[PDB]
DNA sequence: AGAGCGGGGAGCCAGCAGGGAGCTGG
RNA sequence: GAGGGAACCCACU
DNA sequence: CCAGCTCCCTGCTGGCTCCGAGTGGGTTCTGCCGCTCT
C-alpha cells in the first residue's frame, strides 16, 4: 500500500514521520514549524519491486481518437457492447518483457479499457 | 551471448584493456555435473549472483511498537509464536524467484545475521514469503533502517559471485567447445557436455568452485588471465583470442605471425599493450619512440 | 529565396528594433535611436561616384560583390541642463551593404521574363538562391541544429546523472543566443535520487527546489502543484521526496537567491548584489522564451515544473526518452537565420563603435557628426568576409 | 557520409511565422491561461504549447484540433506552414510557427476519400488559362504541409489504392495520402 | 591470353533474361512468402494473446524477435534455393557464380526471388516514429513489411517503404566502411611501430632492436611462411 | 559451515603437497593423493569445533638432495596476519633453524606485514600465499605450460650456447603466479616447455625480474 | 626587462615583465599548453 | 598636406584526500 | 630553364 | 590499561595524447586602421 506526501495545514510543507515514546505512537510532524498530527496509517514506506504489472490505470480513453492506432471488430466492449476497439501495446519501459495488448472502446462517452 | 568480435575485439586485444566490452568465462564442468542438466543448473545457481533485490517482491517499513499487536495483522500468528526498536522492516519475497534460485528462507536469514553481526534481529516465516527486521539498540532509527534496507537490496550477496552478472547454460552442438576424449578403441570421440558462459570475470573464484573443471575453464579477459595464471598462460590465451578474432570470418593467417605478435607483447614479463604506453616504455632508443608517438615528450625525456 | 526574403523584409528590421538605444553622458545627455530601415536595389559606385544599376554578370565578370546599400532612419535627441530636448532626424543613413541573393525579391532579376533575362545574358533556367561575393557564386548550406524551446529527456551514458532534461531556450520573435538549462537526476550510484538543475552562467549545480523557492514559491505544496499535476500518483511523490529532503535547509526566497548567486561566474561580495545577480539570471537568462519581463514568474515556474515532470515521467518509464536523431527535433538554419545571426553581431559591433566614437567626442568635445560615427565597413566587410570564406563569425576568431 | 544531406523534391523548409494571431485565437477559443487556473485543473486537461511556450490548457482537445486544422486548411489565422501536433497519450498540443521546420505537402484524406476531386485536376490542366495554381489547391483544403513532428501523428496512404480497400483493410482512418 | 581469345568465340554476357525466373518458380516464391508472412502473423497473435513462452536467457522481445527472424530467414533461404534450382545451365548469373568470378547465390536470390530483411544495427528496422517505422503503418506493427522485410526482388522492384528500408540498410554498410577505415589504419600503424625492428638474425633467432630474444626460432620451427602447406597427419585420427 | 571449510582445507593441503613436490621437497605419494575421506579421518570434520585446527595443519618438508634444506608451511588461524604473527612464526623458524616457509593466509596481510617479510627475506625466506589462490593448482590448467626451474650450470650452458646475456632473455616477473608457485627469486631462469602448432615442441627461457 | 633593471624600477613591473618573458619563451617552445592564452599572429591565427 | 611607420570521445598516468594497522608512549 | 605560405571547402580511390 | 599517532593502501579526478593512406581542384587570407608631425 502506497503512501503519499502529507502536508502541514499551516505552512504547507512536507510532514516527516516521527515517533513519540510516551504514547509510543507514530506522528507526522512538520519541521518548518512545530506542528504535529496523528498518522492515519502506520505505513511509512513500501517499495514495490514486482508490482509494475498494472498498466490499465495509466491508459486514458483519448487514445480511442488516435487515427494511427489499429482498430478491431472482434473484441466487443464488455461495458457497452460496442464492437470496435483500438488496441495497442504498453508504451512503458516495462514493455520490454510484455507484448500485452490493451484494448480501448472507440465509442464516445464510454472509454472502457481492458485486456484480452 | 553478445561477445565482441572483429575490429573492436582486436582493439581490445592489442591494447591490453582492463575493461573488455563483454568479459566472459567458459566454465567447464566435472563428471556427472557436466552430463545431466539439473546438477549443471545447480552449478549455474551457485555461480549466478543473487542479491536480495532479485528475490524480493516488496519491502515495506512499518511503525509497529507492539509486536504482540502487529499493525499489518497478517503476520500476527507466528509473531505471537516467537513473542526492541518500534520500527519494522517487512520483506516479502517473490515466489518464483524464491524457488528457481533453490533458496530456503533460513539461508537468507542467516545471511543477514552473519552480515550485520546480530546488531539487528530477524524473524521469518513462510508457508506469502515474509521476513521481519528490527534493530536491537539524531540519525533516527527509521533513517538507519532506510540505509540498511538499501544495503540489503543492493550490496548483499546471497549466493554466487559478485562480478558474474549473468550465466548462460548451454550444450554445444559443435566440436569447438565439446569434450574431446580418446576412447579405449583409440578414436577421438566428441562428448556433448554442458558448459556455462558468463557476463563477468571472477575466474579465480570460479576455478575454485565445486565441480568446475580447474583445467579447461578459461576467460576471454587478458588482464585477468595474466593476474591469475601467469605470463605464458596469457601468451597462450592471447594467441587463442587473436586466432578467434582472425578466423571468425573463416580467414586464415599463418601461425607464426600471431606467435610473433603474442611473443612481442609478452616478452618482458608483463602485458605490453600495442600503444604508446607499452611500446614507448621499452628500452628502445628515443628516435623509435619519437617516430611512433609523443615525439616532443620523448625527446625532452631523453 | 523565401528565407532570404524573410531575412530582409523582417529579420534586419527586428534586429534594428531590438537594438537598445544609445545613452551617452559626460553632463550633456545624448540618446540615439534607430527606427526605420531601407534597402535599395543592388547598385555599383565606381571611382567617379555615379550610382549605376549593377547586373549580376557585371559582378561576376568584374569580381564585384552583388550587394545593396542599407539605409536606416536615426533620431538623435540632446538633453541639456535647463534646456528642452533637441530632436534631429537623419533620414536614410548608409550603414552598410547587404549581399543580395540572386533571383530573390530585391535582386534585379526578380520578376523578369525569360526574354528579359536573355537580354541581360542571364540563363532563365538558373535557379538563383546564391550570392555573388567578389565575383564568386557562394551558396549558404543549410545547417542542422537541435530544435529550441522544447524539453528533451535523454540518458547520459557513463555519467553520474542517470536522466537529463534539456531545453535550449531561445526567445522567439528576436535574435538572441540560446541559453540551455539542464534539469537532471542523479544516478543510483545517496539515500534517494534527487532532481537537480544546471543553470546558465552558474558554475555549480543547484538543487531544483531551491530554484523553485528562488522564483518565489516557498511552500512545498505550491512547488508540488507546479511539478505534480495529479496528487493521486504516489511514485512521482516518492521520487520528488529526495529533492525536498536535500533542499529543506533553504525555506525562504532571499536565502535561495543567495544560494544561487553563491556560485556564479563572479560571486558578488555584497549580498544584495548577489540577490540582484540571481534575479538577473533567473529572469533574463533562465528560460527566456516563457518570459523575459518582470512579474513573469508563474509561467516560468510552470514550465520549469513541466521540465521536472517530464524528467520524472522518463525516470518512471512512463514516457519514452527523446531521440537526438529524430528529425522533428531538428531545425534547419537557412540563409535567413544565419545571416540574421551575423547581422545581429555586426549591428552590435556597429553600435559599440558609434557609442565609443560619440563618447570620445563628448568627453573632450561638445558635439559629434553621426555620419562620421558610423563605420559601414563593419557590416559590409563582415558580411563579405563571412560569405566569402565560409568561416561563419568574426574575422579575428576564425579558428 | 550521412552528415551532408539533400532535400527531397517536394520538401520545403518552413520560413517562420509570428505566434501572435494563433495566441489571440486560442485565448478566444476556450483556452484558459496558466495565470488564471488553479493547478488542480491541469491533471485532466490538455496542455497547450505554442513554439515551446506553455500558454495554457484546454478541456476539449479534439474539437480544438479540428477547429485549428479547419482554420489552417482554408488559410485563415493559422498559415499553412504552422505545425500542429496532438500528443493524445501525453495530453499535449504543440503548435510550432518557427523557422527551420522541414515539411512536405500531403493530400488530405477524409473518410477514406481524397479531397482532391476531378474538378481540381480539370482546373489544374489549364494553369495558363484559369489562373488556377498550386496555391489555389492549398487554399481549397485539398493539400496541406505536414512536417516531421506532425507526420508522427498522421496516417498515410502511399497511394489512393490504399483508401479503396477490402478484407483486412489494415486501416480505415487514413488522414493523408502521398502525392 | 588463351582464355581471353577463346572468349571472343564463345562470348559472355549478362542480361535481363538471366534474372527472369519461371512462372512456376514465381508461384513457388509467392507461396513461400505468403506462408511465411502468415507464420509471422501467427507468432504475433501468440505473443499478443500472451501465449508465447520465453526461452532461456532471453526476454519476451528477444524470443519474439528471434522467432520472427528465424521464420523470415527461412523464407529468404527457401525462396533463394527455389530461385537457384530454377536456373538453367545457360544462365549467366549462375555462370559467374559457379566460376567464383563474381557474385554469390545470395545475389541471385535477391535479384530473382526476395531481397530479404533489412537490418539496422543487427535488428529489424527500428520504430523511428512513435511505435511505427514509417507513418504508412499502424502503431505497434511488428509484421514483416512494417519492420523492413523486402518481399520483392530486384527485378520486381521495391515498394516505397521497402525502398526506404533498403536505403536504411545500405547506409549502414556505407557508414561501416567510412568509420572502419581510420580505426583499422591506426591498428596497422601501432602494430608496425610495435614490431618494426623485429627480425631473424644470423644465429636464426628472432630479436628486436635491443638485441633481446623474442623467439629462439622463427615461428618456433625456423621456417618461412611462404613455403609451408596444409597437410594431414596420418597417425593422429585413426583408431588403434 | 564445517563441511565446506573442511573441503577447502583439504584442497589447500593437496595443493601445497603438489607445490612442495614441484619444488623438489620430499613429499610421499600417499599424501599427494590424500582423499577427502583420508583428510577427514586424519584431521577432523568440524573446524569451528576445532577437530581440524589450522595450526595442527602445519607442514614440514625437506629437500630430496639436501635433507637439512627444509621448508615450513604455516596456516594462520586469524584471517588477517599482523607483525606479531610473523614474529611468532619466525621465532619458531629460528628454533628449528629453518630458513624457508610459506604462509597460507585467509584474507591477507597488512602492508606492514609484507614489508616485514621483505625486510627479513635475506635471512629467512617467507612467502605469503592467499587461500583463494591456493584453492586450485594453476600449473594443472591447460593454459599454463610446463615450467622447469633451471640450475646455475644449466643457465651458464644456455647463455654460452646462444651467446646471450641475462637481459637478452625473455622475462618473467617474480610476482607471477607460476613464479610464486615455484618460489623463484630474481636471476633464476625458467625453462618453459610448451606444444607448438608448427614445430610440435618449443622451449622458451625466461629470466626472473 | 634589461632597460627596467638597468635603471630603478618597481618590483611588480619586473615580476609582470618576467611573466611575459616566460610566456613568450614557453610559447616559442610549445604553443598549446592549457590554461594560458595561445600566442597569436596579429591576423588572429595562433603561431606555430 | 602628405608619407612612412608604430602598433568530439576513449583510454592511460599521476596526485590528491580518506582509511587502519601500529610502534612508541603511560 | 624556375619565386610564397597558411586556413577552409569540394572531390577522387 | 587505552587513548594517542604515522605510514603505506584505495579511489576520485583533472591533465593529456591519440584518432587511415594517397590524390586532384577551388577560394580567401596574410599585409590595417587611428594618427603626430610639418
Ligand atoms: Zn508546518
Ligand atoms: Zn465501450
Amino acid at each position: 500500500g502506497f503512501v503519499g506526501i502529507r502536508f502541514c495545514q499551516e505552512c504547507n510543507n512536507m510532514l516527516y514521520p516521527k515517533e513519540d515514546k510516551e504514547n509510543r505512537i507514530l506522528l507526522y510532524a512538520c519541521r518548518n514549524c512545530d506542528y504535529q498530527q496523528e498518522a492515519d496509517n502506520s505505513c511509512i514506506y513500501v517499495n514495490k519491486i514486482t508490482h509494475e504489472v498494472d498498466e490499465l490505470t495509466q491508459i486514458i480513453a483519448d487514445v480511442s481518437q488516435d487515427p494511427t492506432l489499429p482498430r478491431t471488430e472482434d473484441h466487443p466492449c464488455q461495458k457497452c457492447g460496442h464492437k470496435e476497439a483500438v488496441f495497442f501495446q504498453s508504451h512503458s519501459a516495462r514493455a520490454e518483457d510484455a507484448m500485452r495488448l490493451y484494448y480501448v472502446c472507440t465509442a464516445p462517452h464510454c472509454g472502457h479499457r481492458w485486456t484480452e | 551471448k553478445n561477445v565482441t568480435l572483429g575490429v573492436p575485439r582486436l582493439k581490445e586485444l592489442i591494447n591490453i584493456s582492463k575493461k573488455p566490452k563483454t568479459p566472459s568465462l567458459t566454465v567447464f564442468l566435472l563428471g556427472q555435473s557436466a552430463r545431466d542438466a539439473e546438477r549443471a543448473k545447480d552449478i549455474l545457481c551457485r555461480l549466478e549472483h543473487t542479491t536480495l533485490r532479485k528475490v524480493t517482491a516488496n519491502t515495506a517499513i512499518y511503525y509497529d511498537p507492539n509486536p504482540q499487536s502487529t499493525v499489518v495483522a497478517e503476520d500476527q500468528e507466528w509473531v505471537n509464536v516467537y513473542y526492541i526498536s518500534p520500527w519494522l522492516l517487512r520483506v516479502e519475497l517473490d515466489r518464483k524467484h524464491m524457488t528457481d534460485r533453490k533458496l530456503t528462507m533460513e539461508q537468507i536469514a542467516e545471511k543477514i545475521n552473519a552480515g550485520f553481526g546480530d546488531d539487528l534481529n530477524c524473524i521469518f516465516n513462510d508457508d506469502k514469503l515474509v521476513l521481519r527486521i528490527r534493530i536491537m539498540n539524531k540519525m533516527d532509527d527509521d533513517v538507519f533502517l532506510r540505509c540498511i534496507e538499501s544495503n540489503m537490496l543492493t550490496d548483499m550477496t546471497l549466493q554466487g559471485i559478485e562480478q558474474i552478472s549473468k550465466v548462460y547454460m548451454h550444450l554445444p552442438q559443435t566440436d569447438n567447445k565439446k569434450k574431446i576424449i580418446i576412447t579405449e578403441d583409440g578414436e577421438f570421440k566428441a562428448l556433448q557436455e554442458w558448459i556455462l558462459e558468463t557476463d563477468g570475470v571472477s575466474l579465480m573464484r570460479v576455478l575454485s568452485e565445486k565441480d568446475v573443471d580447474p583445467v579447461r575453464t578459461t576467460s576471454n579477459d587478458i588482464v585477468e588471465i595474466f593476474t591469475v595464471l601467469g605470463i605464458e598462460a596469457v601468451r597462450k590465451a592471447l594467441e587463442r583470442e587473436l586466432y578467434h578474432v582472425i578466423s571468425f570470418d573463416g580467414s586464415y593467417v599463418n601461425y607464426r605471425h600471431l606467435a610473433l605478435l603474442c611473443d612481442t607483447m609478452t616478452c618482458r614479463g608483463h602485458l605490453m599493450a600495442i600503444t604508446r604506453h607499452g611500446v614507448n616504455r621499452q628500452d628502445t632508443g628515443p628516435l623509435m619512440k619519437c617516430s611512433f608517438e609523443e615525439t616532443v615528450d620523448v625527446l625532452m625525456e631523453a | 529565396l523565401d528565407s532570404f526574403d524573410e531575412f530582409i523584409q523582417m529579420s534586419v528590421q527586428r534586429i534594428v528594433e531590438d537594438a537598445p538605444p544609445i545613452d551617452l553622458q559626460a553632463p550633456p545627455r545624448y540618446l540615439l535611436k534607430f527606427e526605420q530601415i531601407y534597402l535599395s536595389k543592388p547598385t555599383h559606385w565606381e571611382r567617379d561616384g555615379a550610382p549605376s544599376p549593377m547586373m549580376p554578370n557585371e559582378a561576376r565578370l568584374r569580381n564585384l560583390t552583388y550587394s545593396a546599400p542599407l539605409y536606416v532612419d536615426i533620431t538623435k535627441t540632446v538633453i541639456k541642463e535647463g534646456e528642452e530636448q533637441l530632436q534631429t532626424q537623419h533620414q536614410k543613413t548608409f550603414i552598410g551593404k547587404i549581399p543580395i541573393m540572386l533571383r530573390s525579391t530585391y535582386c534585379l532579376l526578380n520578376g523578369l521574363t525569360d526574354r528579359d533575362l536573355c537580354e541581360l545574358n542571364e540563363c532563365p533556367l538558373d535557379p538563383g538562391g546564391y550570392f555573388i561575393i567578389n565575383g564568386s557564386e557562394k551558396v549558404l548550406i543549410a545547417q542542422e541544429k537541435m530544435a529550441t524551446n522544447t524539453v528533451y529527456v535523454f540518458a547520459k551514458k557513463d555519467s553520474k546523472y542517470a536522466y537529463t532534461g534539456e531545453c535550449r531556450s531561445c526567445l522567439e520573435n528576436s535574435s538572441r543566443p540560446t541559453s540551455t538549462i539542464w534539469v537532471s537526476m542523479l544516478a543510483r550510484g545517496a539515500i534517494g535520487q534527487r532532481i537537480v538543475a544546471t543553470l546558465p552562467y552558474i558554475k555549480q549545480e543547484v538543487p531544483i527546489i531551491i530554484v523553485f523557492r528562488a522564483l518565489g514559491f516557498v511552500s512545498d505544496r505550491d512547488i508540488l502543484e507546479h511539478i505534480i499535476y495529479d496528487f493521486e500518483d504516489p511514485e512521482m511523490m516518492e521520487m520528488v521526496k529526495p529533492s525536498l529532503d536535500e533542499a529543506f535547509v533553504i525555506q525562504e526566497q532571499n536565502v535561495a537567491l543567495n544560494f544561487i548567486g553563491s556560485r556564479g561566474a563572479k560571486p558578488g561580495v555584497t549580498k544584495e548584489k548577489r540577490i540582484k545577480y540571481a534575479k538577473e539570471v533567473l529572469q533574463k537568462e533562465m528560460l527566456p522564451h516563457v518570459g523575459v519581463s518582470d512579474f513573469c514568474e508563474t509561467k516560468k515556474a510552470y514550465f520549469l515544473g513541466y521540465m521536472v515532470h517530464r524528467l520524472l515521467l522518463a525516470a518512471l518509464g512512463r514516457r519514452e526518452l527523446d531521440d537526438r536523431d529524430h528529425y522533428g527535433n531538428k531545425r534547419l538554419d537557412l540563409a535567413g537565420p544565419l545571416l540574421a545571426f551575423l547581422f545581429r553581431g555586426m549591428f552590435k559591433n556597429l553600435l559599440k563603435e558609434v557609442r565609443i566614437y560619440a563618447q570620445k567626442f563628448i568627453d573632450r568635445g561638445k558635439d559629434f557628426n553621426l555620419e562620421l560615427a558610423i563605420k559601414t565597413r563593419i557590416i559590409s566587410d563582415g558580411l563579405k568576409y563571412s560569405l566569402a570564406t565560409g568561416n561563419w563569425g568574426d574575422q579575428k576568431k576564425a579558428h | 557520409v550521412g552528415l551532408v544531406k539533400n532535400l527531397a523534391l517536394m520538401a520545403y523548409i518552413s520560413v517562420g511565422s509570428q505566434p501572435s494571431p494563433i495566441l489571440e485565437f486560442l485565448e478566444e477559443w476556450s483556452m484558459e491561461n496558466l495565470e488564471e487556473i488553479s493547478p488542480a485543473a491541469i491533471a485532466d486537461a490538455t496542455k497547450i504549447f505554442v513554439n515551446g511556450c506553455w500558454v495554457g490548457i484546454h478541456k476539449d482537445p479534439e474539437q480544438l484540433m479540428n477547429t485549428l486544422r479547419k482554420l489552417r486548411r482554408q488559410m485563415d489565422i493559422i498559415v499553412s506552414e504552422v505545425s500542429m501536433i496532438r500528443d493524445i497519450r501525453e495530453r499535449e498540443i504543440r503548435i510550432y510557427t518557427d523557422a527551420g521546420r522541414i515539411c512536405r505537402p500531403l493530400l488530405i484524406v477524409e473518410k477514406q476519400k481524397l479531397l482532391l476531386k476531378k474538378r481540381h485536376i480539370d482546373q489544374l490542366k489549364e494553369r495558363e488559362y484559369n489562373n488556377y495554381s498550386w496555391q489555389d489547391l492549398v487554399a481549397s483544403g485539398v493539400v496541406e504541409y505536414i512536417d516531421t513532428l506532425e507526420e508522427e501523428t498522421v496516417m498515410l496512404a502511399m497511394t489512393p489504392d490504399d483508401l479503396q480497400e477490402k478484407e483486412v483493410a489494415y486501416c480505415s482512418t487514413y488522414t493523408h495520402c502521398e502525392i | 591470353t588463351v582464355i581471353n581469345n577463346w572468349l571472343l568465340i564463345e562470348g559472355h554476357t549478362i542480361g535481363i533474361g538471366d534474372s527472369i525466373a519461371d512462372s512456376k518458380t514465381y508461384q513457388d516464391i509467392q507461396n513461400t512468402i505468403k506462408k511465411a508472412k502468415q507464420d509471422v502473423i501467427e507468432v504475433i497473435e501468440k505473443a499478443h494473446n500472451n501465449e508465447l513462452e520465453p526461452t532461456p536467457g532471453n526476454t519476451l522481445r528477444q524470443t519474439f524477435e528471434n522467432q520472427v527472424n528465424r521464420i523470415l530467414n527461412d523464407a529468404r533461404d527457401k525462396t533463394g534455393s527455389s530461385a537457384q534450382k530454377s536456373l538453367s545451365e545457360y544462365n549467366n548469373f549462375k555462370s559467374m557464380v559457379v566460376s567464383g568470378a563474381k557474385g554469390s547465390k545470395i545475389n541471385i536470390s535477391q535479384v530473382i526471388a526476395v531481397v530479404g530483411q533489412q537490418n539496422v544495427e543487427g535488428k529489424r528496422i527500428p520504430f523511428g516514429f512513435k511505435h511505427r517505422t514509417l507513418p504508412h503503418f499502424i502503431k505497434d506493427d511488428y509484421g514483416p513489411e512494417s519492420r523492413g522485410f523486402v518481399e520483392n526482388s530486384y527485378l520486381a522492384g521495391l515498394t516505397p517503404t521497402e525502398f526506404f528500408f533498403h536505403a536504411m540498410g545500405g547506409r549502414e554498410g556505407l557508414i561501416d566502411t567510412a568509420v572502419k577505415t581510420a580505426e583499422t589504419g591506426y591498428i596497422q600503424r601501432r602494430l608496425i611501430k610495435s614490431m618494426e625492428s623485429v627480425m631473424v638474425k644470423y644465429d636464426a633467432t628472432v630479436r628486436n632492436s635491443i638485441n633481446q630474444v623474442v623467439q629462439l626460432r622463427y615461428g618456433e620451427d625456423g621456417l618461412a611462411g611462404e613455403s609451408v602447406e596444409f597437410q594431414n597427419l596420418a597417425t593422429l585420427k585413426p583408431s588403434n | 559451515d564445517d563441511e565446506e571449510e573442511t573441503y577447502r582445507l583439504w584442497k589447500i593441503r593437496k595443493t601445497i603437497m603438489q607445490l612442495c613436490h614441484d619444488r623438489g621437497y620430499l613429499v610421499t605419494q600417499d599424501e599427494l593423493d590424500q582423499t577427502l575421506e583420508e583428510f577427514k579421518a586424519q584431521f577432523g570434520d568440524k573446524p569451528s569445533e576445532g577437530r581440524p585446527r589450522r595450526t595442527d595443519l602445519t607442514v614440514l618438508v625437506a629437500h630430496n638432495d639436501d635433507p637439512t634444506d627444509q621448508m615450513f608451511v604455516f596456516f594462520p588461524e586469524e584471517p588477517k596476519v599482523g607483525i606479531k604473527t610473523i614474529k611468532v612464526y619466525c621465532q619458531r623458524m629460528q628454533e628449528e633453524n629453518i630458513t624457508r616457509a610459506l604462509i597460507v593466509v585467509q584474507q591477507g596481510m597488512t602492508p606492514s606485514a609484507k614489508q616485514s617479510l621483505v625486510d627479513m627475506a635475506p635471512k629467512y625466506i617467507l612467502e605469503q600465499f592467499l587461500q583463494q589462490e591456493l584453492l586450485i593448482n594453476i600449473t594443472e590448467h591447460e593454459l599454463v605450460p610446463e615450467h622447469v626451474v633451471m640450475t646455475k650450470e644449466e643457465v651458464t650452458e644456455l647463455l654460452a650456447r646462444y651467446k646471450l646475456r641475462e637481459n637478452q632473455l625473455p622475462r618473467i616477473q617474480a610476482g607471477d603466479p607460476v613464479a610464486r608457485y615455484f618460489g623463484i627469486k630474481r636471476g633464476q631462469v625458467v625453462k618453459i616447455i610448451r606444444p607448438s602448432e608448427t614445430a610440435g615442441r618449443y622451449i622458451t627461457y625466461r629470466l626472473v625480474q | 626587462l634589461r632597460r627596467n633593471e638597468q635603471n630603478g624600477a618597481a618590483a611588480h613591473v619586473i615580476a609582470e615583465d618576467v611573466k611575459l618573458l616566460q610566456f613568450h619563451v614557453a610559447t616559442m617552445v610549445d604553443n598549446e599548453l592549457p590554461g594560458l592564452p595561445r600566442a597569436m599572429q596579429k591576423s588572429g591565427r595562433p603561431l606555430k
